């Protein structure tokens, strides 16, 4: 009854995706008319958005001024009447269950059974139980067992997992053995920052534009591994190393490394340094203290 | 690269090879008799001769894995060995007997049409096994060629011990058995088709045995006008049956519960405990090495970054003994409740163990229950 | 982390979970847009009075019947006798809203149907609940309506909405003048949703594609920041406090809510939850404490009776954090059609399951300091009806019971004679009597030996038609010795061999070397449990050893004849394929 860390068993789900987005195309096409191939599926699924430290959202202002009813019964069934027969053509090619699914989603009914609930393989089900016991043990502070789970798992050939935040916080709270959360993260960036879809929201990502969660969390959490101190020029040495320019958060990490190193003219250069990176961190989507507060610490320094 | 249109020959070679591989594992690791192998060459020989008495270049064969298990059970049943379908289901779902792959990860590259003809239809779990053994029992005829009487009485023993029933129920159910059948049990349910709709939910002998077993318990216990079986000991029986304890067997039934199609049994894995999960991951790293299908050395060092790395739990007759004792205190209309919950737990175990459906079982025991009322009234 | 080292790694807290407390309350593939049951407390009189917790429950043949009745609360939460009403339409959501405490504790209750949209008033006194039917409108539109929100009757029909008002008490009905639409041709699923936001007199409108805010007493419309690339809006319910918003996507619990007087989105980060299930829904309960204000998120389904729970907290700096996940189960077949909420946590709600007219109160607690089977599929199989089908079963039971008595008294004396010279005579004339019959059957196996069509010689594995000779002995070890010396005797070749021990392996699941130790182990087990366990265990080890007692076709040299000869009639290169010893 929980998400599975495997690529979903295939055929029928994909041909259903076909029927769905194809009919979607015909209805929305005729809709814009009335307002006036893997690749066809690709363009189709394509043109669509794919007191505490709250990474705040974008609130409501500078947005439209309503709409008034577009869709009566007669007018909708006008738009619907034709694309449903076009659908009658390839429905004849798909399977009877698939056809039924097309009929029901197109009535607007939502299917009883999940993709998992109708899925149907030994090795993958075993990996499912393995990974599950990993996540469970890591939740249970059972770092020993959890470590055994992790080693036995990574042994397997079967699936790569984005599951990466699972292992970041996993090895993090594990402390037990294996080349740790930082090693995993910098591995993620080294393998997936070069040319060398379904599964992917933001908490696991590709290094064209922002890989977010794991990177910023090893960044901050490493600066807290300096809270262990009072390592920094290391953390910002390998935050210096990568080019993935849409961050700024590593600009505030950088300027935080300079404020932490500023705690004689050397200390001056560190304070001018943080003064610089706070503005080249006004470069991008802002991380802001009132920042006259940042400067006020910097004047407590100017003492 | 790969064969075209006469990879019938290669297909039947990976298939036959996989069969003899499984036989190797069951004489070796299950201490079968060497005669089994000859019985297998005879049955696989009969149906091989029947599919090579068939013309078409269009293959029309289905050598799914259910056919492997089908001729193994067929041969075992001729030889009157006390192995039953649930032995096979357990054996294969616990990765002991190699099954869930084409020529498991290590072989041959065949036309993807046949790799699909292998990997497909893999599950036995809705009675696919009973249906495929009856189908083979048509494909070459059971009657004259072989002796298709099931090993009934060992199944009764297996069943009483599988519950914690006192040995009187072996003779009880053996008697109801004799009452409706007089002990004649066949293997074919064949009239080659898909089509069937009455008379033939219940003519795989086993399923009827389980049906008689259930019935027996219900009748027997609900009409002990003697009061031989206490209103309590039915509860204590239910609880000694219910207490999840870690023997090879129950651990196995958990492993089968994981790949049984229907809920609840997966909610059953939900209600398991850290040691069950642990021995599970153990069986995962052991028997899911029987898996299927620069950067590589980078993953040998990458995985080699984190280390790959007075006997506690008890045997079968130990557990059996101890619940037989847990009820050893042996010497009013809501006792029907105790009868019902006991029957339904027993049912659950049978459903996962004999890979059938809730609805399948109750169809059978319903039909054959009316088949006893009819020859009783 | 964020604030701890913005200031200049385990948790907040240790690990606590879920427990139950259960009670009965009242009794009555493609799915669609519906959800139909409520309970909420108001008092009509407001001549300085209090609120009354009421239920709007649903009665079904066709779902024609709407029922309103009171709840008296306690630690034991019951009802008092029922009050009723019908409608000719199939009935969908009962909803009774309540604007938060900018103002007042609210009046009466509304429902959406198959055609109609109705709103009722109520007066009540002395354990009766008399309601009045504020008038329906079957439609202007020939369009079904998705959601009602609330004095303002707001309707949504698939892709177009209307703000409306309700009449005052009596008997003029409900009118509207402000309208709109969110129509989207390329979203096929029918459910849309209207619930407003901040009580600002500004609304929220939803479909599985997107979330649109509409400031509806000016002219204002916005599509808030995501759309439909990777997930569907799955549900939304206003976490009760006016400025508070709870939205289930796929794989995300979203806590929207204003942190500005104008309407909002919150991207104050969120938790995620893991399916493809279309049928997910959500509801929150809200508990109050000194240092925080915490919210429990119940996401439930129509597929599995499990409940998926997460918890958030409102330390009013508009501080929100998340702790860790937990999930509970629920019972037989079916699934929730309704979940409704009202150093430890108590959270309590009611559930109604798919196709079960029952309404069950539940309560959940943190720690521990302090099946009644009607499976209609099996009871129909166990209780069978007519009286002659009761005394029928009893008749059969008696038949076998006295039979078992015959078994006991019969075998008893056979147990009296063990190691006797009598049982010795019997084991002799038995063993080699059987040997004579076995030889005869071997001769009639010689006459038919040249069959070469099969390799199963007919009706073989037996005592071979002398049946009384089996039973009468009663000493397992001397019988095992009989069989060992019978196998010894027929060692004259071309004869079956099969080793039992290696097969009892399958029976007791450990190595069973001797035919005797088999009897020992069974005898321990059953001597714990039955009288004459020695008699039965002996009778059943005899029955097993007989049921297996081999005598199959002439041995290994005989099968290879038919092996090769069937390997002949087959065409030539299937014959070339037939392959022993692979690798």
């Amino acid at each position: 009854m929980f998400e599975v860390p495997i690529t979903l068993t295939n055929r029928k789900f994909a041909q259903r995706r076909k029927l769905k987005y194809q009919y979607i195309n015909y209805i929305s096409r005729r809709f814009d008319r009335i307002s006036k191939q893997q690749k066809k599926r690709r363009r189709e699924r394509h043109w669509r958005s794919v007191s505490f430290e709250i990474w705040r959202t974008v609130s409501s202002q500078n947005k439209q001024p309503i709409n008034k009813q577009k869709m009566t019964y007669h007018n909708f069934k006008k738009i619907e009447k034709i694309p449903l027969r076009k659908m009658e053509i390839p429905l004849l090619h798909c399977t009877k269950e698939n056809k039924l699914y097309f009929q029901s989603i197109s009535r607007g009914l939502e299917p009883l059974k999940t993709s998992t609930s109708e899925v149907r393989n030994y090795r993958t089900r075993h990996i499912v139980t393995l990974t599950d016991l990993l996540h469970l043990n890591v939740s249970r502070h059972n770092w020993s067992l959890a470590y055994k789970i992790f080693a036995t798992l990574i042994r397997i050939p079967g699936v790569q997992i984005k599951s990466l935040w699972g292992i970041g916080v996993e090895i993090l709270d594990n402390l037990s053995n294996s080349s740790s959360g930082l090693d995993f993260l910098q591995w993620m960036c080294q393998i997936y920052s070069s040319k060398s879809r379904s599964i992917v929201p933001p908490f696991q990502t590709g290094s064209r534009t922002h890989t977010a969660k794991f990177a910023i969390t090893y960044l901050w959490s490493s600066l807290i591994n300096c809270q262990k101190s009072m390592l920094i020029d290391k953390i910002s040495e390998w935050v210096l190393t990568p080019p993935f320019m849409e961050d700024a958060e590593v600009w505030f990490i950088y300027a935080s490394c300079h404020l932490l190193k500023a705690d004689i003219n050397q200390v001056i250069k560190h304070i001018h340094y943080v003064r610089t990176f706070l503005k080249i961190c006004l470069d991008k989507g802002g991380f802001a203290v009132p920042s006259r507060l940042i400067e006020n610490q910097l004047k407590s320094f100017e003492s | 690269k790969l064969i075209g249109h006469e990879a019938k020959l290669l297909f039947l070679k990976s298939f036959q090879f996989i069969l003899k591989r499984q036989i190797r594992w069951l004489i070796t690791e299950m201490r079968f008799p060497k005669e089994f192998e000859h019985v297998a060459k005879i049955i696989w020989l009969k149906i091989l001769k029947t599919i090579n008495d068939q013309p078409q270049e269009e293959l029309k064969l289905q050598l799914h894995m259910t056919s492997t298990i089908s001729i193994l059970y067929l041969a075992s049943t001729h030889l009157s060995l006390p192995v039953y379908t649930c032995d096979y289901i357990k054996w294969i779902c616990t990765a002991k007997m190699p099954y869930f792959q084409a020529s498991e990860i290590l072989r041959i590259q065949l036309p993807n049409y046949y790799v699909s003809i292998l990997e497909g239809s893999i599950s036995p779990f809705n009675g696919q096994l009973y249906n495929k053994i009856a189908l083979t029992c048509g494909m070459i005829h059971f009657k004259e060629f072989f002796n298709s009487e099931i090993s009934c009485q060992g199944l009764l023993l297996k069943l009483v011990m599988q519950c914690a029933l006192p040995p009187e129920f072996y003779f009880y159910t053996k008697q109801v058995i004799e009452f409706e059948e007089t002990d004649i049990r066949n293997l074919t349910l064949w009239e080659r088709t898909d089509e069937r709709h009455t008379g033939r939910v219940s003519n795989h002998a086993e399923l009827r045995v389980l049906s008689y077993f259930m019935l027996t318990i219900n009748w027997m216990l609900s009409f002990d006008r003697d009061r031989q079986y206490p209103l309590k000991w039915i509860l204590s029986l239910t609880e000694s049956l219910t207490q999840r304890t870690t023997t090879s067997e129950s651990i196995g039934r958990n492993i089968v519960k994981v790949v049984y199609p229907d809920k609840p049994t997966s909610s059953d894995y939900f209600q398991w405990s850290e040691e069950e999960t642990l021995e599970f991951l153990k069986w995962m790293e052991k028997q899911f090495l029987p898996t299927q299908t620069d950067q590589k050395i980078a993953r040998r060092k990458l995985y080699k970054i984190f280390p790959l790395d007075s006997t506690h739990q008890l045997t079968f007759i130990e557990d059996l003994q101890e619940r037989y004792a847990k009820q050893t205190p042996f010497f009013p209309p809501a006792r029907k409740e105790a009868i019902g919950r006991l029957l339904t737990h027993i049912a659950s175990q049978l459903l996962v163990d004999f890979a059938i459906s809730k609805e399948q079982l109750k169809d059978c025991i319903s039909r054959i229950k009316n088949a006893c009322l009819h020859r009783m009234n | 982390v964020q604030g701890a080292s913005l200031y200049c790694t385990l948790a907040e807290d240790a690990l606590d979970l879920h427990i139950v407390v259960k009670s009965l309350l009242c009794d009555t593939s493609q799915y669609i847009q519906t959800a139909s049951d409520l309970r909420n407390y108001r008092d009509g009189t407001e001549i300085i009075a209090y609120a009354s917790g009421k239920t709007g429950s649903v009665l079904n043949i066709a779902v024609l019947t709407r029922q309103n009745t009171l709840h008296l609360n306690r630690h034991n939460n019951v009802t008092s006798i029922e009050l009723h009403s019908p409608i000719k339409s199939i009935k969908i959501p009962g909803a009774s809203e309540s604007i938060g405490r900018r103002s007042n504790l609210v009046g009466i209750i509304t429902e959406n149907s198959f055609q109609i949209f109705r709103i009722e008033s109520v007066h009540s006194r002395s354990c009766d609940v008399m309601v009045s039917s504020s008038e329906p409108l079957y439609f202007v539109e020939i369009d079904d309506l998705q959601v009602v929100d609330f004095q303002f009757a707001i309707i949504d029909i698939k892709g177009n909405w209307s703000i409306g008002r309700i009449p005052k008490n009596f008997n003029n009905q409900l009118i509207d003048n402000l309208h709109g639409t969110i129509f989207d041709p390329e979203e096929l699923s029918s459910w849309k949703r209207i619930e407003w936001f901040s009580h600002f007199q500004k609304i929220l409108v939803f479909d599985r594609s997107k979330m649109i805010e509409i400031d509806f007493m000016n002219n204002w419309q916005t599509e808030v920041v995501q759309a439909k690339a990777w997930s569907n809006i799955r549900d939304y319910k206003r976490i009760d406090d006016k400025n508070g918003i709870l939205l289930t996507s796929r794989e995300i619990i979203i806590v929207g809510a204003s942190e500005s007087n104008d309407p909002v989105r919150r991207i104050s980060w969120k938790h995620d939850l893991d399916p493809d299930d279309t049928t997910l829904r959500i509801t929150v309960q809200k508990v109050k404490k000194p240092d925080h204000i915490l919210l429990v998120a119940f996401v439930y389904s129509m597929r599995h009776k499990r409940i998926y729970m997460h918890v958030f907290s409102h330390r009013k700096a508009n501080l929100f954090q998340s702790l860790g996940c937990s999930t509970v189960l629920e019972i037989p077949g079916g699934t929730p059609t309704g979940i409704e909420t009202i150093f430890e946590l108590v959270v309590d709600f009611l559930v109604k399951l798919r196709n079960s007219s029952e309404v069950y109160y539940y309560a959940l607690s943190n720690t521990q300091n302090s099946i009644i089977v009607d499976h209609p599929e099996w009871a129909s199989l166990f209780n069978n009806a007519d009286e002659r089908e009761k005394e029928s079963i009893g008749a059969l039971v008696s038949q076998i019971k006295l039979k078992e008595r015959e078994r006991i008294s019969r075998v008893q004396n056979l147990i009296e004679h063990e190691n006797s010279h009598d049982e010795d005579k019997y084991l002799q004339d038995l063993g080699y009597r059987l040997s004579i019959a076995t030889n005869e059957l071997l001769e009639s196996w010689q006459k038919t030996k040249d069959e070469s069509i099969l390799s199963g010689s007919l009706s073989h594995s037996k005592l071979k038609n002398l049946l009384e000779n089996s039973d009468s002995f009663a000493s397992i070890p001397e019988f095992s010795s009989l069989l060992d010396q019978f196998f010894q005797y027929y060692q004259d070749q071309d004869v079956t061999f099969i080793g039992f021990e290696k097969l009892l392996h399958l029976f007791l699941h450990e190595d069973v070397p001797g035919l005797d130790i088999f009897y020992n182990k069974l005898l321990q087990c059953w001597v714990l449990v039955s009288p004459q366990a020695e008699l039965l265990t002996k009778e059943i080890v005899k029955d097993i050893i007989w049921s297996l007692a081999r005598l199959e076709k002439p041995s290994l040299f005989e099968p290879i004849q038919n092996e090769i000869s069937r390997s002949l009639s087959g065409p030539y290169q299937d014959i070339i394929s037939s392959w022993d010893m692979d690798d």
